[PDB]
C-alpha cells in the first residue's frame, strides 16, 4: 500500500507529494543547509590559512533558490544532504574502491605443480599452511630471507593478507581455518554446492595488498606486489635456492598464467593499467557485490544492491573523476540508490512478471521485451507525472531515464532469465520515454542508447558480446554517465531470478565473501549511509606516522 | 557476380562518367585505385626540414616548451636541402628504379617522401614509413655537416622528438596521415585514425572529394575490421557507393534541389519520395492518416537514406558555411526520417547515436573539440560503421572560417605534402576511372 | 511529409510545429531591439562582430557543392555563430525539447540544434539568429510562464510551479506582474539586468495550454493511449534490433 | 679534512671506520632495534585484532645477526633506522609523489584567443583575476552554474588551487598576487631573466588537484579534472552559454592543445596513463627539484638534491612498488642520499675537474670521459677499500655501482657542460668497477650498463636520445633499480655547472617554485628526514569524515 | 588451418584482418549451420573471439 518513495518525499518537502505548486526564493540560499554552512566556514578557514581564496558561496550563481533536499539512502532510514554522498566526502565509498583495486585472485595449482614436478618436493595441507603463515608475514611488506632488510610498519598495512579457497571440503578442512574463506559458512546450501562444483579441487589465493600502497600507487601495482611476496614465500616455505631458474616459473604463474585481475588494462585514449574501474566487466561487478548470498530470496534487492555498487563506482569515481573530475556526478548516481524510487519501480515490474509469467518462465524473445519493458516504463513515468515532488526530486532527465530503464531492463530479465533480452528492454524504455516527454537526458546521454537496439544482438567484432562480458570499455559505453551501474544491475537480474550463485565468475564471487574486508559488500547501501554519517573507518591513513 | 547491383558513376561536377558499373568494381578488395590510395597513405611521409633546422638551432626538442641550454647546433639544412634529400633517398630506396619518391617543396623547407612498396611487402604494418624516413634524414643531415658523435643525438631529437621515452613521436618534425599502431581503439582501426582536418586539407576543401576520401578510408577500414564480411558486405558496398561516391548522382541531385532554400527536413522529403519512386520502399500499412513504409531490401534503403544524410549535411552546414551543426544534422536527419517513415535510420540507429555523443563532445566542457579533430578511431565517433564521419569531412570542407582548430591550425604540413598526390587530392576521379576499367572483370 | 504518427492532440501539435507550411500562432509583439536585448550578444545599434571576412572577399575552392548551396546572409557577411536557448516546463508548455529540434531542422536553414532534458538550443549566424529568435519568442513556441529564455542556470523544466503558475528560475529572468497578469523579461538570457524590461504578454490559460501542448502526461493525453504512436516506436525498436543482427 | 661520510660511520659502529674486524651474532637479533621492536609488538596486536597471523620475527631467517644500522640523511644531522625511509612509513615521500602526480601546467594563451576571436569578448588582467577567483572556488570541487549541486568539503581539498605565471612583469604585477608565482622573487636575478625570456608574454596556469582525489584515483585523472574546472570557470567568468560550440575549444585547449603533463602514458606491458612516475623524463625530474634556485653556487648540492628526488621516486615508489612491490627497494635508493657518501665522491670529482680544467671548460669528447670518469671511479672504489665500515654500510654491489658511477658521470658532465658525455662516463665507471672487484650489482643490474656505451651516442629509432629527454620508459632503462635517479642527477649536472636556470622545461621549473606546495622541493633531503621522524604533515587525510 | 587471402592485406594497413575476418566467418557459419537465434548468437561470438571489445 504507499509507493516506496512516499516517506522520502514527505521528508523533503512541506507539501503533499501530489501538489503542483510550491514557494521558491525565500529559503536563504545556502543558509538553509547545515552542510553548505559548514562548507562556507571551512572555505574561510582554508583561504585564510593558505593565503589563496577557495570556497566562496558568492562565486557564480546562488545555490538554494529551491529546497536543497535530503536524500534517503534506499533500504535504510538514513537521510542526508547530497554532499555527504559525494565520493570525496565519503570514506565508505573510497574504501569500497580501495578493497576492489587492492585485490587479486591467484591460483596455487600451477605453483604446486612446479614444486612437485620441477623441484621434486611434496605439497600437502601442512606445507600449504606453512606457506600461508609465511606469506601473511611477507605480503604486507616484511622480509623472510635477506639480512638487513627494512620493512613496512605492520600497523600501517594491517589490512593486507592472503586467504585461500577450494571446492574440496576435506582439503579446506585441513588448511588452518584462519586462512580459509569457508564457502559452506558464507553461502546458502544450493549456492555453496554450485560454487564448490565450479572450483573443484583447485586451490586459489585471494590476495589483498595494503590500502596505503594502493592509494600511493595504482591498480596495476596489485598483481605485481602480490607476485613479489608470493615468490618470496615460495622460496622460504619450500626451500628453493633464493633465485634459481625454477623460481621464474612461480613468478610467471603468479603474474600471468593463473592470475585473475579485477579489471583488464585500457586502450591509450583512456590509458590505464589493470585493476582500474574501466576494466571491471559488469558480470564481475555483480559478483563482487555480496547481496546475492544474503538476500537470495529477494531478487529485486540483490539486483538493486548491484546497481548501487556500480552507479557509485562507475559514475561517481570512474566517470566522475578518473574520466572527468570537479563537482562530478554524485546525483546522476544517487538517483539509482536513494529515496526507494528505483526500488518502487523494480518491485512493480517484478510483481507484474511474477503474476503474468512466473519468474524465468517467459519466452526469451522480442514479444516479452515489448510487453515487460513497455509496461514498466509506463509505470515509472506515470509516477513522475502523478507526483510533482518526485519529478522535482529526480530533476535531471538523465537520472529519470536511467532509473526507469533499469527497472524495465531488470524486469525483462526477471521474465526471460537472460540478460540479453533485459538489455533490449533497457533500450526500448529509452525510446518510449523520449517520445512520451519529448526529452530524455543530457546532451550526449543516448549515444549508446540510439546504437543500443542494433548492438544488443549483433555478432560483429566490436559490437557483439553477451551483457555479462560487457563493461565500461565496450565501445558505445566508454564515455557516459547514467548507464554502467544500471547495466551491472541488469546483468545480475536474470541470475538473481534464477537463483544462480554467480553471474560471470565464481572465483570473483567467493573472493569477496570475506569478513576481513574493510567494506561490507553484503550491504553496500548500508555502508554508503555509514560513510555519509562520517561513521566509516577506512584503512590506509597516515596518522601513526604524522604529528598528533 | 557475387552481387547483381549496378550503379552509374559521376564526377564532382555532376556529369556522368560511366553507366552500369557492377557494385563490386567499387569494392576496396577489387578496385585498383582504392588499393593505390591505401598503399599510398601507408607509405607517404611529410618532412619539415625548416622545423628540424629551427629545433636544432634553438635546442628546442622533445615536446612543448622543451629546450636544452648549451646543445644548440646551427646547421644550414634548408640551404643544402637538395643534397640532403638526395642522400636520404639513397638510403630509403631499395633499388634505383623502384617507386621511391623524394620531392622538395617550398624552396627546400619541406619534402614529400614516399617509401618504396617493397619495404611494405615484407612488413607487418605501416610504421616503416616514418621510421625509415626519419633515420634516412637523420643520417643524411649528420653526413652533410659531419656532425660529431657527441652531437648527433640532437639531430635525432629534432627529427623524431622524445621517442622512445614517449610512446609517440613527441615533438617530431615529420608527419603522416596515419598515427602509431598503439593508438588504435581496436585491431583493424588504423585507416580510421586519420583526422578529419587531414582529409579536408589533402583534398583542398573540395566538398565531394573530401567526402569521397573519408568514405573510402572508412569503408576500407570496415573490411579490415571484418565488419564488411558475409551478411553485411553488401550494405557496406552500397554505403560506399551512394554516400561517398555520389552513385546515381543521388547526393548531387538532392543538393541541387535543396541548396537554394532547403533544410534537413526538405532533403528528407525529397529522399523518401525518390526511394518511393525507385521502388526501394513501399507502403506496408496505413494507420490513421499515416503511412507505414516497408522494404524488401534493407541494405538499399540504408544506402538511399545514407545518400540523403550526406546531402542534408551539405545543405544545412553549407547554408551556414559553419561545420559545427553537422553533429545536429547527423542526429535529426535520422531521428526525423524514422518518424517520417516507420523504417530504421542509417546504420540502424548507429549514426544517430554517434551524433548524440558527437554533439555533446563538441558543445560542452568534457572533451572532443571542433568537428575537424574527430575521426573514425576517436572514442566519440567510432560507433557508426562508416556512415557518419564522411559527413563531418564534407562539413569541415564547407566551413568558411568559424573554427579555432581548423585544418590550417592542425594540418598545414599534411596539406602542403599530401595534397601534391593526385589520388589523395582527387580520389573520386581515380576510383571511378578504375571501376570503369575493371568493370568487366567482376 | 507526414512528420509523426498518432491520433491525439499532442501528435497533431508535434506535426504542426514541424510543418513549415503551418502558420505558427502569433501571441505577442516584440520589437527588434528587444530581441537583441534578450539575446544579449550585442548592444542595439552595435555592428555585428565578424569571425572571418565576407565570403565575396575570400577565394574559395572551385566546388559545385558551394555553388549549389546558397549561404544564409550572416554567412555571407562573416557573422559570429551565436545562440538562443529555451527551457520548457513539463507542466504543459506548448513546445518541448525534441519537438523544437525536430521542428527547427524542418523550418530553419543553417541550424545547429541541440536537445537536452532542461534546455534546448539553436546556434546559427548572428543576424539570422535574430530573425529566427523573433519567431521563437512571438509565437506559440513560447509561453512566458511555462517557457524560459536561459543561456545558463537552466534548472526548472521538472520543478513544481510557483504560486503565479510561473516556472522556477534560479536567476528570475521573467517576472510575473500581478497587476497586469503579464510577464516581463527583466534580464537577458545569460542573466544580466536589462535597462528596460520587455513585455512578454500574459501566460496562456490552463485550457489553452492543454490544447497546444506537445508533452504527453496522464493528466493530459497519455502516450500509452496514443496507441498508433507507440506502435511505430515499438516497430523502429524491432527493426533496428533485427537489422543489427542480420539483413 | 675527514671524508664527508666519517661522522656517519662513527655513529653506526663502535669501531673506527678503518678497522677490518668486528663482532656478530650476539646483538639479540631484532631486539637490538627500537624500530624492529615496535614492529614485533604491532604485528602481535594486528594479528589478534583481525584473526590472521601477520608480522612475526620467527618466520624465515633472523634479522640482525649484524648491526642494524642508523642512516644519516645526507646534508642533515638526522639519523634514523632505514625502515623510517621506506616510502610506506614516510609521509614526506608519499606527499612528494602526490604533489607531482596532482600537478598539471595549462596555458591560457589559446583560451584567451577563443575568447577574443570566437566569442568576440575582451581579456584583461582584471578578467584574468576574476577568472582566477572563480577557478580557485571551482577547482577543489565546488559549483559555479547549476542549481542543486553537491560539493566537496573545502577542508578535505584545502591543498587544491590554481596559480599563474608569466614572463611579462607588467601583466604579472596587475594580477592579484595571491594567484601569481612570482619569478622575480623565487629565482636569483640571472635565472629569472632566462626563465622570463623563455615564457615571454605567455600566461600559464599551474593547476593542483586535491591529494585526496589523486590517492583515490590515478595520475591520468589530473589533466581531466583540471580541464573540467577550467571549462566551468571560463563559462562563468566570461559568460558563454553554459555549453555552446565554442565551449569545446576551451576543452580541447585545456586537455590537449596547451597542456604540459608531468608524465606521458606508458606502453601496454607497463600500462599506465599520464602523470605516473615512468612517464616523467629525467630533465623534468631535475626541473621539479628546486635546489637549482636556492643552491645555485654549489653545483654538487644541486645535482645531488636531484639524485635524492629521483632515487626515492623512481626506485622506491616506481620500481619498488608500481613495478614490483613487497619490502621493495629502500636501501638501493638510500645509498644515494644517506651518510654523505655520494657527496664525498662527487665533491672530489668537482674539485678534480675544477683544478685541472675549470668547470665547463674540458673538451666535449672521449678523452675527457676517459680521464674524469676513470679518476673518480678509482677514488670512490678506494674509499670502500680503505674503510671496511663504508663497505659494510653500502653492502650491496648495486648500491656501490650507482653511487660511484653517479659521481663519475656527474663529474664528467661538470667538466664538459654536456649531459651526453656525462652519461658515457657513467657506463665506463661500471665497466672499470666490474673489472676491479670482479663483481658489479645484482643478477640483472647491468642490462642497461652493457648496452650502455653503444647506446650513449646512437641515433637509431629506439636507441638515440639526448639524456635530458630519456626517462624510465627508455627501453634499456625500463626495468632496473639503481640507475634512474642517478641519471636525473647527471642530467642536472652540466646545467648546474653552467649556471642554467633549467635542464629541459622552463615551465616545469617555475611550476614547482611555489610555496603553497605541501612538500618543500627546495630541500628534498631535509623533507625526507622530517618524514622519517614522523614530523611531516601530508594532505589527503580522511580524519574529518571518520569517527573520533 | 586458415589462410586469409592476400588481396585483403593489399588494401589493409596492418594484419588484424586475419583474426577478425576468420572469427566473423566462423561465427556466421556456425550460426547459419544450426540456425542459432538472434537471441543466442552473441554466445557464439563470445566463444570464438572472447571478451573483445571490453578487453
Ligand atoms: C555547462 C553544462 C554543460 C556541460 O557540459 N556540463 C554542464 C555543467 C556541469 C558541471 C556543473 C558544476 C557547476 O555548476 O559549476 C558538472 C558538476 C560537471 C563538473 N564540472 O563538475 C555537471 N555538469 Ni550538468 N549536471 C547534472 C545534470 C544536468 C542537467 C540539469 C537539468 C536540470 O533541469 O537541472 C543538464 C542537462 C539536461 O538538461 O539534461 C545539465 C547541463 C549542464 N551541465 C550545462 C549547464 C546547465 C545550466 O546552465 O544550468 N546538467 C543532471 O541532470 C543531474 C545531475 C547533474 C550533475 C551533478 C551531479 O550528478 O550531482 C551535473 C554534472
Ligand atoms: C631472492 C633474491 C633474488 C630476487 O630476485 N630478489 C632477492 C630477494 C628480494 C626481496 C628480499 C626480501 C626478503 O628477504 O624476504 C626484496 C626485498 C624484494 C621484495 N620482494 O620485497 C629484494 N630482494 Ni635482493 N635486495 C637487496 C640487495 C641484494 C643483494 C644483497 C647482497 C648482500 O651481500 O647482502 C643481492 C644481489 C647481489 O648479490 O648483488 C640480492 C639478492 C636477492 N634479492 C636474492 C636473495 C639473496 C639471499 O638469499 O640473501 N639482493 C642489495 O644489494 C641492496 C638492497 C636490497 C633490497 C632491499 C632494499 O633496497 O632495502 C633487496 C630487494
Ligand atoms: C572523449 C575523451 O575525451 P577527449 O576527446 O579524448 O579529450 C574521453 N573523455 C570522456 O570520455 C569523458 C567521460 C566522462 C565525462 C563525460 C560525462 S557523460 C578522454 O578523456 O579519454
Ligand atoms: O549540458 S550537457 O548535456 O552538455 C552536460 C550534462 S552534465
Ligand atoms: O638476486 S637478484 O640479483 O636476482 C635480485 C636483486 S634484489
Ligand atoms: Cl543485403
Ligand atoms: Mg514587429
Ligand atoms: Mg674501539
Ligand atoms: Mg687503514
Ligand atoms: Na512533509
Ligand atoms: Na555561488
Ligand atoms: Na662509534
Ligand atoms: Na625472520
Ligand atoms: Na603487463
Ligand atoms: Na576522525
Ligand atoms: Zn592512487
Amino acid at each position: 500500500a504507499d509507493k516506496l518513495f512516499i516517506n522520502a518525499l514527505k521528508k523533503k518537502f512541506e507539501e503533499s507529494p501530489e501538489e503542483k505548486k510550491t514557494t521558491f526564493y525565500t529559503l536563504g540560499g545556502w543558509k538553509q543547509s547545515e552542510r553548505k554552512t559548514e562548507f562556507v566556514n571551512a572555505g574561510k578557514e582554508v583561504a585564510a590559512k593558505r593565503g589563496i581564496p577557495q570556497y566562496n558561496p558568492d562565486i557564480g550563481t546562488p545555490l538554494g533558490q529551491r529546497v536543497l533536499m535530503p536524500y534517503q539512502v534506499s533500504t535504510t532510514d538514513t537521510y542526508v544532504e547530497g554532499d555527504d554522498l559525494h565520493f570525496v566526502n565519503n570514506a565508505a565509498m573510497q574504501q569500497m574502491w580501495d578493497d576492489i583495486r587492492r585485490t587479486v585472485i591467484v591460483g596455487l595449482n600451477h605453483a604446486h605443480a612446479v614444486i612437485e614436478k620441477r623441484l621434486g618436493k611434496e605439497v600437502t595441507p601442512e606445507t600449504i599452511t606453512h606457506y600461508l603463515e609465511t606469506v601473511n608475514h611477507a605480503m604486507p611488506g616484511a622480509a623472510v630471507v635477506q639480512e638487513h632488510m627494512v620493512e613496512t610498519h605492520p600497523a600501517l598495512v594491517a589490512d593486507s593478507y592472503v586467504k585461500v579457497f577450494t571446492g574440496n571440503d576435506e582439503i579446506a578442512d585441513e588448511i588452518d581455518p584462519a586462512f580459509v574463506i569457508d564457502i559452506n559458512k558464507q553461502f546458502p546450501e544450493d549456492q555453496a554446492e554450485t560454487l564448490k562444483a565450479e572450483v573443484g579441487d583447485g586451490i586459489w589465493q585471494v590476495v589483498r595488498i595494503p590500502t596505503i600502497v594502493s592509494r600511493t600507487c595504482d591498480g596495476a601495482t596489485t598483481s605485481r606486489w602480490s607476485a613479489m611476496q608470493i615468490g618470496m614465500s615460495m622460496i622460504s616455505a619450500y626451500k628453493q635456492a633464493a633465485g634459481e631458474a625454477a623460481t621464474g616459473d612461480f613468478a610467471y604463474a603468479a603474474k600471468h598464467a593463473e592470475v585473475i585481475h579485477m579489471g583488464t588494462y585500457l586502450p591509450v585514449r583512456r590509458a590505464r593499467g589493470e585493476n582500474e574501474p574501466g576494466g571491471v566487466p559488469f558480470g564481475y561487478l555483480a559478483d563482487i557485490c555480496q547481496s546475492s548470498r544474503v538476500n537470495y530470496e529477494d531478487p529485486v534487492r540483490v539486483s538493486l544492491d548491484v546497481v548501487a555498487t556500480g552507479a557509485m563506482l562507475y559514475d561517481q569515481i570512474w566517470l566522475g573523476s578518473y574520466m572527468s573530475g570537479g563537482v562530478g556526478f554524485t546525483q546522476y548516481a544517487t538517483a539509482a540508490y536513494t529515496d526507494n524510487i528505483l526500488d518502487d519501480f523494480t518491485y512493480f515490474g517484478k510483481e507484474y512478471v511474477e503474476d503474468k509469467y512466473g519468474l524465468c518462465e517467459a519466452p526469451n524473445n522480442m514479444d516479452t521485451v515489448l510487453d515487460v519493458a513497455t509496461e514498466v516504463t509506463f509505470y515509472g513515468l506515470e509516477q513522475y507525472e502523478e507526483y510533482p515532488a518526485l519529478l522535482e526530486d529526480q530533476f535531471g532527465g538523465s537520472q529519470r531515464a536511467a532509473v526507469v530503464a533499469a527497472a524495465a531492463g531488470c524486469s525483462t530479465a526477471f521474465a526471460t532469465g537472460n540478460a540479453q533480452t533485459g538489455l533490449s528492454g533497457w533500450y526500448l524504455s529509452m525510446y518510449l520515454h523520449k517520445e512520451q516527454h519529448s526529452r530524455l537526458g543530457f546532451y550526449g546521454y543516448d549515444l549508446q542508447d540510439q546504437c543500443g537496439a542494433s548492438n544488443v544482438f549483433s555478432i560483429r567484432g566490436d559490437e557483439g558480446l553477451p551483457l555479462e562480458l560487457r563493461g565500461p570499455n565496450y565501445p558505445n559505453y566508454a564515455m557516459n554517465v547514467g548507464h554502467q551501474g544500471e547495466y551491472a544491475g541488469i546483468s545480475q537480474a536474470p541470475h538473481a531470478a534464477r537463483g544462480d550463485a554467480f553471474v560471470f565468475n565464481p572465483l570473483v564471487k567467493i573472493a569477496f565473501a570475506d569478513d576481513n574486508l574493510v567494506f561490507d559488500f553484503t550491504n553496500v547501501r548500508g555502508e554508503f549511509a555509514k560513510g555519509a554519517l562520517r561513521e566509516f573507518e577506512p584503512a590506509g591513513e597516515r596518522a601513526l606516522i604524522t604529528p598528533a | 557476380a557475387k552481387f547483381e547491383d549496378k550503379v552509374d558513376l559521376y564526377d564532382d561536377r555532376g556529369n556522368l562518367v560511366e553507366e552500369q558499373v557492377p557494385l563490386e568494381a567499387l569494392s576496396p578488395l577489387r578496385n585498383p585505385a582504392i588499393k593505390s590510395i591505401v598503399q599510398g597513405i601507408k607509405r607517404t611521409v611529410a618532412v619539415n626540414l625548416e622545423g628540424i633546422e629551427n629545433a636544432l638551432k634553438t635546442a628546442k626538442v622533445g615536446g612543448p616548451a622543451c629546450k636544452i641550454m648549451g646543445r644548440e647546433l646551427d646547421l644550414d639544412i634548408v640551404g643544402n636541402a637538395e643534397s640532403i634529400a638526395a642522400a636520404a633517398k639513397e638510403m630509403i630506396q631499395v633499388t634505383e628504379d623502384d617507386d621511391t619518391n623524394v620531392e622538395l617543396l617550398g624552396g627546400g623547407k619541406r619534402a614529400l617522401v614516399q617509401v618504396p612498396s617493397a619495404r611494405f611487402d615484407v612488413a607487418a604494418e605501416y610504421s616503416a614509413a616514418p621510421l625509415v624516413t626519419a633515420t634516412a634524414f637523420v643520417q643524411a643531415i649528420i653526413n652533410e655537416f659531419d656532425v660529431s658523435m657527441y652531437d648527433a643525438n640532437m639531430v635525432k631529437a629534432a627529427v623524431l622528438g622524445r621517442y622512445p621515452q614517449s610512446v609517440e613521436y613527441m615533438g617530431a618534425n615529420i608527419a603522416t596521415m596515419l598515427d602509431i599502431p598503439q593508438k588504435l581503439e581496436g585491431p583493424g582501426y588504423a585507416l580510421r585514425n586519420i583526422m578529419v582536418n587531414h582529409v579536408v586539407a589533402a583534398t583542398l576543401k573540395n566538398t565531394l572529394q573530401a567526402a569521397a576520401l573519408s568514405t573510402i578510408l572508412e569503408q576500407t577500414a570496415m573490411f579490415e575490421m571484418g565488419d564488411a564480411v558475409g551478411a553485411f558486405e553488401r550494405m557496406h558496398l552500397l554505403g560506399l557507393a551512394y554516400q561517398g561516391m555520389n552513385a546515381d548522382n543521388l547526393v548531387f541531385d538532392l543538393v541541387k534541389a535543396n541548396g537554394k532554400e532547403g533544410t534537413v527536413g526538405s532533403v528528407i522529403a525529397d529522399l523518401v519520395e525518390r526511394a518511393l519512386e525507385d521502388g526501394v520502399i513501399k507502403v506496408e500499412k496505413e494507420l490513421t492518416d499515416y503511412k507505414v513504409y516497408g522494404t524488401d531490401d534493407l541494405a538499399m534503403w540504408n544506402a538511399y537514406a545514407a545518400a540523403g544524410l550526406m546531402a542534408a549535411t551539405m545543405v544545412n552546414q553549407g547554408a551556414a558555411r559553419a561545420a559545427q551543426g553537422v553533429s545536429s544534422t547527423l542526429l535529426y536527419y535520422n531521428d526525423l526520417i524514422e518518424f517520417e517513415t516507420g523504417l530504421p535510420s542509417v546504420d540502424f540507429g548507429k549514426v544517430e547515436g554517434t551524433a548524440v555523443g558527437f554533439s555533446f563532445f563538441s558543445h560542452s566542457i568534457y572533451g572532443g573539440g571542433g568537428p575537424g579533430i574527430f575521426n573514425g578511431n576517436h572514442i566519440v565517433t567510432r560507433h557508426s560503421k562508416g556512415f557518419a564521419i564522411p559527413c563531418v569531412a564534407a562539413a569541415m570542407a564547407l566551413d568558411a572560417g568559424t573554427q579555432m582548430f581548423s585544418p590550417e591550425a592542425t594540418s598545414g604540413l599534411i596539406k602542403e605534402v599530401f595534397s601534391q598526390v593526385d589520388e589523395f587530392r582527387e580520389p573520386l576521379k581515380y576510383v571511378v576511372e578504375a571501376a570503369a576499367e575493371i568493370k568487366n572483370e567482376i | 511529409a507526414q512528420y509523426y504518427p498518432g491520433t491525439t492532440k499532442v501528435a497533431q501539435n508535434r506535426r504542426n510545429f514541424c510543418n513549415p507550411e503551418y502558420e505558427l500562432e502569433k501571441l505577442r509583439e516584440i520589437s527588434d531591439e528587444d530581441v537583441v536585448k534578450i539575446l544579449g550578444h550585442r548592444a542595439p545599434g552595435e555592428e555585428y562582430p565578424s569571425v572571418h571576412p565576407p565570403l565575396e572577399e575570400m577565394d574559395e575552392p572551385e566546388d559545385a557543392i558551394r555553388e549549389m548551396v546558397e549561404p544564409i546572409d550572416g554567412a555571407k557577411a562573416g557573422d559570429r555563430v551565436r545562440y538562443i536557448q529555451f527551457t520548457d516546463s513539463m507542466y504543459f508548455a506548448p513546445a518541448q525539447p525534441y519537438v523544437r529540434s525536430r521542428a527547427y531542422l524542418c523550418r530553419y536553414r543553417g541550424a545547429d540544434a541541440g536537445t537536452l532534458s532542461g534546455r534546448q538550443i539553436i546556434e546559427t549566424r548572428e543576424r539570422d539568429l535574430e530573425k529566427i529568435s523573433k519567431e521563437l519568442l512571438e509565437t506559440e513556441f513560447f509561453d512566458p510562464a511555462r517557457s524560459g529564455v536561459r543561456g545558463k542556470s537552466v534548472h526548472g523544466h521538472s520543478l513544481r510551479l510557483d504560486e503565479d503558475g510561473m516556472m522556477f528560475d534560479m536567476l528570475r529572468r521573467q517576472i510575473y506582474n500581478k497587476d497586469t497578469g503579464r510577464v516581463e523579461m527583466v534580464k537577458n538570457q545569460i542573466g544580466d539586468e536589462l535597462d528596460e524590461p520587455v513585455d512578454l504578454g500574459e501566460p496562456l490559460d490552463e485550457e489553452t495550454l492543454m490544447e497546444k501542448t506537445t508533452i504527453y502526461r496522464v493528466d493530459g493525453e497519455a502516450y500509452r493511449d496514443d496507441v498508433e504512436a507507440v506502435e511505430i516506436m515499438q516497430r523502429i525498436h524491432v527493426l533496428r534490433s533485427q537489422g543489427g543482427f542480420n539483413l
